């Protein structure tokens, strides 16, 4: 029997630190957050949003098997790899080999590199996470290299947005249904500022979504990241406009989703 | 490793991936023709070969993988065969309680292109040796290995260009079975770790 | 006995992103009717997001009738801040107090005799005008001959960390009484930057670089630029505005510390929650 | 607006002249006297300030114009309106005292369209065109601002603003000498001659 202990966190692919941000609000202690990660409009929002905390290492692809010695141990190992070479919406999309989509194996590749090994019984916990609009052999041999089968959560069920994923991993619970919180902004129309009216109630991914004043309009970078689940001017980072805020906030993580998928790792680490 | 006396050396158990090499190997007397026919595993689609299949069909000593030959009409990726290899490569390595000499060996008829050559060496922990069949001062075949046999570096041609490579991996497919010949004589600085046949 | 302490209503001219509102309600004033006067159309979402509709917009200064004053109105507190292209010497094709965007102060003048009550009239009426130091003698002559008043001047300095000389003609209780800073006030730079960014200087000016992180230089971020001014953080995260946006929007605004040192004795005028 | 009352009651009117003084064109009206004064001249209002205009004071009529057509202003022409609306202010009749007032601001085409747009808001009118027409051409032309009774009734429609500022457009490039046609506003006094003392 082992003390309770601040959680040690290596995430590839770290985007706007959304991993740290669960893990704060759910009140893990963390001890170590080495994140991986090469936008630079991304790393801003991670370094200022979280000040300095997260360790911050650039191309995953030159992470060393002696830099995961070095920076471990490691309790959690967290990836999700660019996506847009294995979506269907995508028609030029090169698949899980070429491209983008080959990001997968570095995750792999460091996952075992982070493993412990044998005679080593102290937890360790991973999750990786892609789209469900793959190919179904490329769905296929990722379950094959991490050697076990996804889980299917849709952010509609807990956000007012479509953003079906899939979970690979070992997580306590995944497989637990996820139910929704009195906090989490189910419709659209929770989202939206004063004086604007939701279209819709739920969002896919109509160009136009919201009617104001009679007349249309896009989505605001505040309103966005409130169906995302961020909080308010999360992505108000750095100078960044409008079209830098919505790419990275396109590329995320629903963070209810992922609050739901960390929520037990409170009962085995040390908490605030 | 404790080096055994020849007289009770045993056999190599070998799993061979995408190409056979079987009947290489016997011609060096790795293998005993009519033997059992268990010493070498040979699968080539490892698409749902999973890690509870290479512990039934195992162990093994040598595990080697290979692409298709350079002017073979290829139908997957050409890092399909890396991933694939390093994967199952993961699932024969010995348990590090019980350890016992175990090699690989994975060998690229310049199929593989620039992007996959690093992944490749980053995966294997290794740079590639360019082994080339070279006649008349001019390249006509080549392969790339990555290899924990004890040999395998000193088999390298400094001599040969990334360029020139490529261009030959242009030109030759272009026009064009596997260059084995390049790769067979490697497995020699094993015959002293398991039984030779005569 | 004594007149009843009433919701404060006021005509704001040249509004831009509603900082004598912020104020007044920062302050605890209570605002029966606020109506403004301001053009710019992302001026005028910050207004209307920021402060949920409360705000009465009206378009052109120009266009606002005597009729307009009398339905509108009657009105407590008018207060405005012209443009300053034409007026200020770093413009140095400015134009002047007699045309251009400079004439626009003729039009505060024009508004506020319409509003002013009548000679019968002794109820409470204040107002404030407001524009730069840097300024033609013979036009900050003009504006107080107009305004039958001299100004007093107040640099934004003494409470927020930026350089700010204005000049504010008013009745406002207690205009020409000492500006002390509050506990709370953001006086260095270094108190208005994000993580990990160091200020070169204590105080902004109105280098270009006027801060270094990593080593190596950075203009200022929108949030920092609202903590200089001393408005709420993402006060102008409105909109989908970009970085060019804001800073116009928080370059021609008051300093809301200076305004709330003008806009405190109010307290005692109006009634408050 | 306001009651007649007979003429052994008409007192001398109390004149106040900005920028342009029309004393001979009141004189030869017969609002004033031959030889004295009743009327106050000012071409600088600078620094005037509003007890300056009560201690002058009180006045009946407050006359300002632009300096004439041609004449390079010494100053924008918006000046004379602001400064003029400045004063007039400070003129008016308390509301516990109402008595005859009259104001008018007259413009020799020196004033442009925003110039123009500005005046007729804060003159609470639209000008009227008072033009001097010979052998059916246009002459010369002002316009007037004023609440004198009739003023609106000098108004010329026939004058279109092509043919103002065309007008404008020669007179300005003319070597001549500039006078101001003072001719053309003499006449719209006569409303007032019911409300103060006529000198014969
Ligand atoms: N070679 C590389 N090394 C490290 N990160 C990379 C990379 N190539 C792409 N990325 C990053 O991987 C991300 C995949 S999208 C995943 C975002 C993240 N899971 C979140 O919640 O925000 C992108 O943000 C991209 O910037
Ligand atoms: N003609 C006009 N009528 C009404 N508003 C005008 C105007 N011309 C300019 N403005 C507005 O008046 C403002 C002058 S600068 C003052 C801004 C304000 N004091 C603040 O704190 O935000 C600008 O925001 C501008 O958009």
């Amino acid at each position: 029997h082992m003390r309770r202990r601040p959680i040690r966190v290596l995430s590839l692919f770290d985007g706007i630190a959304t991993g740290y941000l669960v893990l704060k609000e759910l009140g893990i202690k963390v001890g170590k957050y080495v994140a991986s990660e090469v936008c630079e409009e991304s790393i801003a929002v991670g370094t200022v949003k979280h000040e300095g905390n997260i360790k911050y290492v650039n191309d995953v692809r030159n992470i060393t098997k002696k830099n995961i010695e070095e920076w471990g141990p490691f309790d959690l190992v967290i990836g999700g790899s660019p996506c847009n070479d294995l979506s269907n919406v995508n028609p030029a999309r090169k698949g899980l080999y070429e491209g983008t989509g080959r990001l997968f194996f570095e995750f792999y590749h460091l996952l075992n590199y982070s493993r412990p090994k044998e005679g080593d019984d102290r937890p360790f916990f991973w999750m990786f996470e892609n789209v469900v609009a793959m190919k179904v052999g490329d769905k296929r041999d990722i379950s094959r290299f991490l050697e076990c089968n996804p889980v299917m959560i849709d952010a509609i069920k807990v956000s007012a947005a479509h953003r079906a994923r899939y979970f690979w991993g070992n997580l306590p619970g995944m497989n637990r249904p996820v139910i929704a919180s009195k906090n989490d902004k189910l419709e659209l129309q929770d989202c939206l500022e004063y004086n604007r009216i939701a279209k819709l109630k739920k969002v896919r991914t109509q160009l136009f979504p919201v009617v104001m004043n009679g007349k249309e309009d896009v989505l605001w970078c505040t309103e966005l990241e409130r169906i995302f689940g961020f909080p308010v001017h999360y992505t108000d980072v750095s100078n960044m406009g409008r079209g830098a805020r919505q790419k990275l906030l396109g590329r995320s993580w629903s963070v209810p989703v992922i609050r739901h998928l960390f929520a037990p790792l409170k009962d085995y680490f040390a908490c605030e | 490793f404790e080096t055994v006396p020849v007289w009770r050396r045993q056999p190599v158990r070998v799993l061979s991936l995408f190409e056979d090499i079987k009947k290489e190997l016997t011609s060096l007397g790795f293998l005993e023709s009519g033997s059992d026919p268990g010493q070498l595993k040979h699968v080539v689609d490892v698409t749902d070969t999973v890690r509870k299949d290479v512990e039934e069909w195992g162990p093994f000593d040598l595990v080697y993988g290979a692409t298709p030959p350079l002017g073979h009409t290829c139908d997957r990726p050409p890092s399909w065969y890396l991933f694939q290899f390093h994967r199952l490569l993961q699932y024969a390595r010995p348990k590090p309680g019980s350890p016992r000499p175990f090699f690989w060996m994975f060998v690229d008829n310049l199929v593989l292109n620039k992007e996959d050559l690093d992944v490749a060496s980053r995966f294997l922990e290794m740079e590639p040796v360019t082994i080339p069949d070279v006649h008349g001062g001019s390249l006509q075949n080549a392969v790339r290995v990555w290899s924990n046999i004890p040999a395998i570096r000193s088999r390298h041609w400094a001599l040969v260009s990334e360029e020139e490579l490529s261009l030959l991996a242009q030109n030759k497919q272009s026009s064009k079975k596997w260059p084995t010949k390049l790769v067979k004589n490697c497995f020699l600085p094993l015959r002293e770790y398991f039984k030779y046949f005569s």
